[PDB]
RNA sequence: AGUAGUAACAAGA
RNA sequence: CUGCUUCUGCUAU
RNA sequence: AAUUAGCAGAAG
């Protein structure tokens, strides 16, 4: 009775060689179902739990219960600690400024030179921004545009000066306004007859109105984060909460992250902003340098570590001091600009999500209790854990459904400045002139420490001193996820070094599917992914040919484009079998037209129409590569349209986002008005899609001057008659 | 100031390093040995090793799945013409009469002259799919006044012990069968010598992987999830009979069509990505549930007759179960063929390493052996307490079954167990390399693992396998104490 | 169609919302309002693609007369949607409509595909006209380097290339005329000729032009072929354990052929210099060396240039030596001189310390740059004379700049007042002199200041120019604008007819670089021109394969198996001064393990390839002692004597050897009573093991404490982490 | 019922 | 109600 | 020796 043990593969193979079997990335990642009030409230409580021994007070700007853990008492146990001592932070920056002389002033000069050229369109490079005019999440360009068109009502016209600096001046000149006026969106909840259990339907038709808010409510909205839960997070058992900052915050976070990026690029002992094979070569060079730096006869230990509560124990009052000590020679305006962002991060107000849902089981009823109405019911109508969390939230719960969140770094937009703090903890290298020396690597919250000493008890003293030093800056090294072996095998950001970094195939395994843009682009993407994993991820030739076969099978079963000689039935396979029987040279059919695969290893970078261009029938090539094929939307002036060069398998799938019971009339019409204005502007100026058009004047004036000059040049070169020229100038005079 | 602020810090803030020895490593997950916990029930989507495929030797026509199920049931006319239930097992909150009437409705719907596999909304269909079980949503003021509308506690996953069927699923899905099931398309012709080496490696790797039971189960899952997503998007307000099917080729090149049972898709207005569609599955089998009674507390098992696969006569049971799935598990079921790749690369790399020691392509020397190379044998499993070495293709099939079961029983517990046990695998490797690893808080490191072992059968069996392999490593380490002393 | 645009503008300004959108949005905020989207983009594209294909009509039609060719029903299949849903929605169709277009659609002209996708058609042509070689199975040491992915013709920086593309396609709204318009007006007018009457969308033409012009450099793992003709097929080229020879198509450049020729000559001399009669082995390897299509002698014949190594291989084969060297744009020919490079800690003008190569002696050169000539004369870290001819002023400027930097004078180092990058972003070692050369091109005015000035010469044809590049009064110190056969040795030295050498085997540089093209050694044992880890792994595989014969001939013979052809290849990666010391130590340890009957097989395998060179003992007939044996290149490359190493490890329980990662199994070729034997008898030379850890003799003695002992004195030795032993001489 | 898993879906974002 | 940064890949909707 | 965005995947 032989019983199979799959761990016994590890008897003949080391773990780092067979590490790709320890990554279950063929399974389903964990998603979040329902609300995100529980993890947000637990985040607020656990953030104030590691900081409650500091100075608690009440802000006189908003009215929140602020908490100041910095310069507080020292920790007494191995609990997480947020009380970062200021003198230790400034001394670590003294060591890091001694060791790299001239680094801080060079980084500050480069960041100030980058800031004086940056325009406001840099604030359209975000995924989903918390919009304060609707208290929701809009996209970044939509949130920026609503903010600009709302600041124009309050006589803040500094966004028409082009740059970023007058826009941030407008931001901090909005905080000293007695009343703000903006554009809000309300709706009509129309009642309609239906046929279901409840009987009727509630159709929400949204339309845009004008709103007016007071000063302190604006200060609370502009400092607010929007909280949600993160999905598809592999490697964890329980979920967590994340936050999203507004448009009045990212405009200042950009400069501080650019400053810290300029510092991080020039530190030898970091892991940012490198990435890819660049990071592998840098880490291998660093490990070899720290391996040849060992004393004759000593012992070099390596701590594979991780920090617990990175966003929950760092403080913006330390980042304010770091931007005050880094920018110690810049002009005073730049020091104010670089000190605004950790000030706004020390007064952040977390919004508490969607609320909790209460159900009556015997009546088959349920309802949603929101965040303002959270304490409106007794706490006996909750669970155990929700009752405990709502009891702990009550000092900080504000009466509008938000909560004060002074300590911590919940939104986590300082991935480079905290790396600077971790390297400043790594750049100390000794305490008390004892017989060791440490040196490490630090990405944003993952480190790897190397301690060279005479024997391993001295190495343990060095590790204990590094832990005590990290406690002084707000860095709690996790004693459960860290371990320490000798040098040669460690792990850093899921890169497993065993005398050279090993090849992990299973991490980049979820990219191998059909990416889903259209047929042609998915064929190109899939073959390029197989080729790049063959280059730098250890996928051999046989595995790559099998991946070609599996990609072709998944591609055919997705796009319903099986081979024309097969017997599979469908709405597409009818005409596919007809095209197979019609075509003479069937080896030139694309796989989307029911054709044979001719991809192999040596031709993975050549596209599908190029590889099959000398095997095509001329009729099929003329029908495929038609310049006026109605599946690719050309650039026409809204015939005289331009020729769309690529095939018919470059079609577009309009993701018609229509919510249930939501008549999106007006939100379609405003987006269509913006699209019409931009389409006429691109008709007048052709390079608007290649190069960003600069200019501090109106679009109507630019279009009017371009059309006036265009008519004048079309008249004198004969292309325009005198009556057409008179019509043109008579139209332009009435504009 | 750092040395100043390190002298007024208490000595109770330390890292407490501890030298890791072999006897310091305790078995992970002790509660799975406790006999006062129930055995972990079978909670997969479809049957994997207890499957029964009704064969039908078709004549080269991928005509329709409804016509395929009709012809395959016309071949087995006695199992189709059963109208009397013989109840063998029943689930707790089940209904044997409604499930038998729904199976007869599926049989009468799949074998008609019509062209549609839709069901009507009868009483048994509305019970088994589940209609009107959503809670009514009322306004917040009426619920604020209502002192009865509490907020319900979440159901924590139950704690379970090691059920002895997971070892049976590992042992049977890692064996060779006589049929293929992979639908691998053709590839371009080979010109470079890399492509000749790759094809002559692929023949060995595929001939080991393709003729095994886990490949048939994998293709069953892939095809059923593909047809289920197709019927879910095309038919949202309709109950649809979807046959569970597969295409098989034996060693002779003859192609059979294997029917594995039928399924009833519920109402599938899946607006979100985590919305559930109820699938009522009726699967054939030949395994008596009275043998292992704790394996199936989720199934309703009837008996519908006998089957002569040879001169021997076997029985046929019908496992009925209400089940459910969402869009994301259907998408990751349509992409399950990647379980080849993660299992192929991990073996092929080993071949390549051997190819850089001897100087020639060592695929044949690894799989089957040649004149100047004994074949590669891997320590593959236990047999009455001792250790057995198996073949190369055996280990390839074991890694393939492991990746397939990573898909099949995959949820948040398997991810958390995988991460927090990988952190301990690297410690055991640092103990085997004689690097002398040091830990700082081992009990919390063990406690991060042991909160992921709730009811996942793969996680509980993997903790059992971890404890077995760790006992073997502790037994093996007792030779190093005689080195230079 | 200007009048149509004016009429569209008049139709748009009568709508009161677009009027206030146009009148208030600045042109800088067009970039903001262009991306205005009210609904979020959907999260999963693959799930929406697998879910949207199972619907009636997932696609979207473009309204026109070409969309009306598709019928509303084709044999029962509704291809496109019904026209009753036209009103403020749009028209949709199924994927079967795409397949009907590909089968029964109207025919069109495929001219515009071949123009736009010309880069991919050239990419296909370079693979169709390409021959393959043979695949080899063995270790490949890959180095991560920034390489160019795709071949080009005119590699331009992306801002200059964007300005050029704006001057080709959109010349009206092009901006300020920069310097890029001047040095590329040929390409601008030629591409504007070739793209004259075309009707493609201009943004597709912009991206095909930037695919033709702009470079793309990425950090890829390369091994032996870094040119963009070999990087485009890098996946099929080599792996971690195999290498496929490839001969690409198209055409190559002489700069890559010269670079790979220099690399191949350096590798041939470096492997040759450890042999007996190195000239014979050097010619024997240099005959059968093919730089991707052709032998090494043809490359040495046709290429003007090279280094010391190219000249030694040229004179070894019987060719005329070309003593011409390069410093980027500065081409030089050595008239007479003899200088040797040593590393110097140079402080530079902004206060940074760098190890820079500094030469000695006194040298004279015929220098040249562009179409300007000159004669330069220098010494150790000092410019002395530079007599140049009359040519263009900026070429003369570059010539004097390159002669100033090439002289390695103290003023050139002291004038670097700025930000110099002596390192990569990934911490790799850039060349100091080429970095100073690239710095001192445009910001050389500080070099003009810190160099100084003096009077002119007052001879007949000697007039000195100034920074205005005219014949002024005050010229720079040392610059005058005037208007006017070897043998080869056994040790690979180039001696003249009289005897004064010009080049030697000590003068080849040790920059172990990666070749541009692919070098092939058509020889048995072509692995001896590999890198360090390849030679270590191949030598240890050769010791493992022949372990029984080596073990028997060591247990019988005395000095007839320390000499093999494999250890001759192994010696060329041990540094020169420590090779005899490592040899004496390892020979004494192996003779110790033979003479007294304690034998270890892992130590025999480990320290056998170090027993090749003749033993350099101490001054009293006793060997040295070592902790580790450091090999050439990198920090990982060492062999630990007592511990394990990155290049060597041994598991005694499983009996498994690890060489550079790869695991061989010693189970079967071993003495079965060896695990009862102690490691400390095979750790030092003359020191054996007698007892246990004794604190009555002191702490663990170091190397200098053990080398100054006497026969009989006992010490404590720590083998690895946990095992202290006693030790007697 | 069921999927599941610290909170939801089991039709009306 | 799917945040920030880095790297890679594809495309110019 | 040196060389303008959108979306997806991974890591943190
Ligand atoms: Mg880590």
């Amino acid at each position: 009775g032989m019983n199979i043990n799959p761990y016994f593969l590890f008897i003949d193979v080391p773990i780092q060689a067979a590490i790709s079997t320890t990554f279950p990335y063929t399974g389903v990642p964990p998603y979040s179902h329902g609300t995100g009030t529980g993890y947000t409230i637990d985040t607020v409580i656990r953030t104030h739990e590691y900081s409650n021994k500091g100075k608690q007070y009440i802000s006189d700007v908003t009215g929140c219960t602020m908490v100041d853990p910095t310069n507080g008492p020292l920790p007494e146990d191995n609990e997480p600690s947020a009380y970062a001592q200021l003198d230790c932070v400034l001394e670590a920056l003294d060591r890091m400024d001694e060791e790299h002389p001239g680094l801080f002033q060079a980084a500050s000069q480069n960041a100030m030179e980058t800031l004086m050229v940056t325009t406001v369109d840099k604030l359209t490079q975000g995924r989903q921004t918390f919009d304060w005019t609707v208290c929701r999440n809009q996209p970044a360009a939509t949130a920026l545009n609503t903010t600009i068109t709302s600041f124009r009502l309050n006589d803040l016209n500094g966004a028409d000066k082009g740059g970023l600096i007058p826009f941030c001046q407008d931001i901090i000149d909005s905080l000293d306004r007695p009343e703000m006026t903006f554009f809000s969106v309300k709706n009509i909840k129309k009642k309609l007859p239906a046929k279901n259990r409840k009987g009727f339907l509630i159709k929400r038709i949204p339309m845009k109105v004008k709103d007016k808010i007071t000063k302190v409510e604006y200060i609370k909205r502009a400092l607010s984060l929007n909280t949600m839960t993160k999905d598809a997070e592999r490697g964890k058992l329980k979920r967590r909460a994340i936050a999203t900052a507004g448009i009045q915050i990212r405009g200042f976070v950009l400069v501080v992250e650019n400053l810290a990026k300029n510092i991080c690029e020039n530190l030898e002992q970091s892991g940012l902003p490198v990435g890819g094979n660049e990071k592998k070569a840098k880490l291998s060079n660093a490990v070899a340098k720290m391996l040849s730096n060992c004393p004759p006869g000593g012992i070099s230990m390596t701590v594979t570590g991780d920090n617990t509560k990175w966003n929950e124990c760092l403080n913006p009052r330390i980042f304010l001091a770091m931007t005050e000590r880094i920018t110690r020679d810049s002009p005073i305006w730049f020091r104010d600009f670089c000190s605004i962002a950790p000030v706004l991060f020390s007064n952040k107000i977390a919004r508490l999500g969607k609320g909790f849902m209460i159900t009556s089981k015997t009546k088959r009823l349920k309802a949603q209790i929101p965040c303002p109405d959270l304490f409106s019911i007794p706490l006996e109508r909750y669970n155990e854990e929700t009752r405990a969390k709502l009891k702990k939230l009550k000092p900080f719960f504000n009466e509008e459904g938000t909560a004060s969140l002074s300590p911590g770094m919940m939104m986590g937009m300082f991935n480079m400045l905290s790396t600077v703090l971790g390297v400043a903890a790594l750049g100390i290298k000794n305490i008390g002139n004892k017989e060791y020396l440490w040196d490490g690597l630090q990405s944003s919250d993952d480190f790897a420490l190397f301690v060279n000493a005479k024997d391993e008890e001295t190495c343990m003293e060095g590790i204990n001193d590094f832990y005590r030093t990290c406690k002084l800056l707000g860095i709690n090294m996790s004693k459960k996820k860290s371990y320490c072996n000798e040098t040669g095998m460690f792990e850093f950001t899921s890169m497993f070094y065993r005398d050279g970094f090993v090849s992990n195939f299973a991490m980049e395994l979820p990219s191998f599917g059909v990416a889903g843009v259209n047929e042609s682009a998915d064929m190109a993407i899939g073959m390029t992914i197989i080729k790049n994993n063959m280059i730098n991820n250890g996928m051999g030739p046989a595995t790559a040919q099998t991946a070609i076969q599996l990609f072709i099978a998944d591609y055919r079963y997705t796009y319903k484009c099986h081979r024309g000689d097969s017997k599979v039935e469908g709405k597409r396979m009818k005409i596919i079998k007809e095209l197979w029987e019609n075509t003479k040279g069937r080896d030139g059919l694309l796989v989307a037209d029911g054709g044979p695969n001719i991809y192999n290893l040596r031709n993975l970078h050549i596209p599908e129409i190029v590889l099959k261009y000398n095997l095509m029938d001329p009729e099929y090539k003329g029908r495929l590569l038609h310049p006026q094929n109605p599946f690719v939307g050309h650039l026409s002036i809204e015939k005289m349209d331009y020729d769309a060069v690529s095939g018919t398998h470059s079609w577009r799938t309009k993701r018609n986002r229509s919510i249930l019971n939501t008549d999106q009339r007006n939100m379609i019409l405003e987006e269509q008005c913006y699209a019409k204005c931009c389409n006429l502007f691109e008709a007048c100026f052709n390079s608007a899609s290649y190069r960003k058009p600069v200019g501090q004047h109106s679009m109507l004036e630019a279009m009017a001057h371009r059309l006036r000059m265009d008519a004048r040049l079309d008249y004198e070169s004969g292309r325009m008659s005198k009556d057409d020229f008179e019509k043109a100038m008579a139209h332009l005079g009435e504009i | 100031a750092i040395e100043r602020n390190l002298a007024r810090m208490s000595p109770l803030v330390s890292v407490t390093p501890k030298k890791l020895t072999w006897e310091d490593l305790r078995p992970i997950g002790p509660h799975i040995y406790n006999h006062e916990l129930p055995e972990v029930p079978y909670n997969a989507f479809l049957l994997m090793s207890d499957e029964l495929g009704l064969a039908n030797m078709t004549e080269g026509k991928s005509k329709k799945p409804k016509t395929l199920a009709k012809e395959c049931l016309e071949k087995y006319s006695t199992l189709r013409d059963q109208t009397d239930p013989i109840l063998i097992m029943k689930s707790e909150k089940a209904n044997e009469n409604f499930l038998w009437k729904l199976w007869r409705d599926c049989v009468n719907t799949i074998s008609n002259e019509e062209m549609s596999n839709e069901l009507q909304k009868t009483n048994y269909a509305k019970w088994a799919t589940g209609d009107g079980l959503t809670y009514q949503k009322i306004m917040k003021e009426v619920a604020i006044d209502d002192e009865t509308m509490c907020q319900e506690e979440p159901k924590i996953p139950n704690k379970c012990r090691v059920a002895a069927w997971v070892q049976t699923e590992m042992n049977l899905l890692s064996t060779l069968t006589s049929k293929r099931a992979l639908d691998l398309p053709e590839i371009g012709p080979d010109v470079a010598p890399v492509e000749h080496v790759g094809s002559e490696r692929r023949k060995y790797f595929v001939n080991e992987i393709n003729y095994c039971k886990a490949s048939t189960v994998m293709m069953k899952y892939v095809l059923f999830h593909t047809s289920l997503l197709n019927e879910s998007n095309a038919s949202m307000g309709k109950y649809k009979v979807i046959p569970i099917t597969n295409r098989v080729v034996n060693e002779k090149g003859e192609s059979f069509d294997m029917l594995y049972g039928l399924a009833v898709k519920g109402q599938s207005h899946l607006r979100g990505d985590t919305d559930v569609v109820t699938v009522v599955t009726f699967e054939f089998s030949s395994t008596d549930p009275r043998v292992d009674s704790g394996k199936w507390p989720k199934y309703t098992v009837f008996r519908i007759g006998s089957l002569f696969v040879s001169g021997r006569e076997k029985s046929v049971y019908l496992y009925c179960r209400v089940n459910g799935t969402n869009k994301i598990q259907m998408k990751w079921g349509m992409e399950a063929r990647r379980c080849l790749l993660q299992s192929m690369q991990q073996m092929e790399a080993i071949v390549e390493q051997e190819s850089s020691i001897q100087g020639y392509d060592m695929t044949k020397a690894c799989f089957k052996g040649d004149r100047v190379n004994s074949p590669k044998t891997f320590s593959i499993g236990t047999q009455e307490g001792k250790l057995v070495k198996g073949s190369f293709g055996k280990a390839l099939r074991v890694i393939f079954t492991k990746c397939l079961m990573h898909y099949v029983f995959g949820n948040a517990q398997l991810e958390g167990f995988s991460a927090e046990s990988r952190r301990l695998l690297l410690l055991i490797q640092a103990l085997k390399d004689r690097k002398g690893p040091w830990v700082f808080d081992l009990e919390g490191m063990y406690s991060g693992i042991e909160e992921c072992i709730s009811n996942n059968p793969w996680v509980i069996q993997s903790a059992y396998w971890f404890n077995e392999w760790l006992g073997f490593e502790k037994e093996g380490s007792k030779v190093l104490e005689s080195v230079d002393e | 169609m200007t009048l149509a645009k004016i009429e569209l503008l008049k139709q748009l300004l009568r709508d009161n919302e677009a009027k206030t959108v146009l009148k208030q949005t600045t042109v800088d905020q067009y970039n903001i309002i262009r991306k205005f989207n009210t609904s979020r983009i959907e999260k999963n594209p693959s799930l929406r693609m697998k879910w949207a294909m199972c619907s009636n009509f997932p696609l979207a039609l473009t309204k026109g007369d070409m969309a009306n060719r598709i019928p509303l029903e084709y044999k029962g299949i509704q291809l496109k949607t019904n026209a009753e849903d036209i009103g403020t929605k749009g028209q949709m169709c199924s994927i079967a409509a795409v397949t009907w277009w590909n089968t029964y659609g109207p025919i069109g002209d495929t001219e515009g595909f071949e123009r736009v996708y010309e880069s991919f058609f050239l990419r296909k042509m370079r693979l169709d006209n390409a021959t393959w070689g043979r695949i080899t199975f063995g270790p490949v040491e890959r180095v991560r380097k920034r390489v160019l992915l795709n071949p080009l013709t005119k590699e331009m920086p992306p801002d200059e290339a964007s300005n050029v593309i704006m001057e080709i396609l959109f010349p009206k709204e092009a901006g300020i005329p920069r310097e890029s318009t001047w040095i590329h007006r040929e390409l601008i007018k030629e591409k504007r000729e070739k793209l004259k009457g075309t009707m493609i969308t201009p943004i597709v033409l912009a991206y095909m032009l930037e695919r033709e012009l702009v470079a793309r450099r990425r950090f890829l793992p390369v091994a032996g072929a870094t040119s963009a003709e070999f990087i485009e097929m890098l996946h099929c080229l080599q792996g971690e354990n195999w290498r496929q020879i490839y001969h690409p198509g198209g055409n190559k450049l002489t700069e890559s052929r010269s670079q790979s020729m220099i690399v191949a000559c350096r590798k041939i001399i470096r492997r040759s210099i450890v042999a007996s009669n190195p000239l014979e082995l050097a010619v024997e390897i240099a005959n059968k060396t093919v730089i991707d299509t052709e032998p090494l002698k043809s490359c040495l014949a046709a290429i003007d240039g090279g280094d010391v190594a190219c000249d030694i291989i040229r004179a070894a084969l019987g060719l005329k030596i070309r003593q011409r060297q390069r410093f980027g744009r500065l081409e030089l020919k050595r008239i007479s001189g003899r200088g040797f490079k040593n590393d110097e800690e140079i402080l530079i003008g902004n206060g940074t310390i760098q190890k820079i190569g500094i030469w000695d002696g006194e040298e004279e050169f015929h220098v040249r740059c562009g179409e300007c000539r000159g004669i330069l004369k220098k010494s150790k870290m000092k410019l002395e004379k530079l007599l140049i001819n009359s040519a263009k002023k900026e070429d003369m400027r570059d010539l004097i700049i390159l002669c100033m930097v090439f002289s390695q004078d103290t003023r050139m180092f002291q004038g670097v007042r700025g930000e110099i990058n002596f390192l990569n972003r990934a911490g790799q070692l850039l060349s100091p002199m080429y970095q100073l050369q690239r710095y001192f091109l445009n910001r050389s005015n500080d070099l003009f200041d810190q160099w100084g000035y003096e009077e002119s010469p007052k001879a007949s044809e000697l007039h000195g120019i100034n920074e205005s590049m005219n014949a002024s009064d005050y010229t720079l110190k040392g610059v005058v604008v005037t208007r006017n056969k070897v043998s080869i040795t056994k040790n690979l030295s180039l001696i003249k007819r009289t005897g004064e050498v010009i080049m030697g085997a000590n003068d080849v540089s040790e920059l172990e670089s990666q070749a541009q093209l692919m070098i092939t050694y058509d020889t048995p044992k072509m692995w001896e021109m590999g890198t360090t880890k390849e030679l270590v792994q191949n030598t240890y595989q050769w010791v493992l394969k022949n372990l029984v014969t080596l073990k028997a001939q060591f247990l019988l013979g005395k000095e007839d198996m320390f000499q093999w052809d494999a250890f001759e290849a192994f010696e060329s990666i041990i540094p020169q001064k420590m090779a005899g010391q490592y040899s004496g130590f390892a020979r004494a340890v192996l003779k110790q393990m033979r003479d007294q009957e304690v034998m270890k097989t892992d130590q025999f395998i480990k320290l056998l390839p170090f027993c090749f060179s003749p033993p350099k003992l101490r001054s009293n007939g006793e060997p040295y002692q070592f902790l580790k044996l450091v090999l050439k290149g990198g920090g990982e490359n060492f062999i630990e004597v007592r511990k394990g190493s990155p290049l060597f490890s041994y598991n005694p329980q499983t009996e498994v050897l690890t060489i550079c990662g790869r695991m061989m199994s010693l189970k079967g070729k071993i003495e079965d009573e060896e695990r009862n034997r102690s490691m400390g008898n095979a750790v030092l030379a003359g020191f054996l093991v007698s007892g246990k850890y004794d604190p009555d003799l002191g702490d663990f003695k170091t190397i200098e404490e053990l080398e100054k002992l006497k026969p009989g004195e006992k010490a404590n030795i720590l083998l690895y982490q946990g095992k202290p032993v006693k030790v007697v001489k």
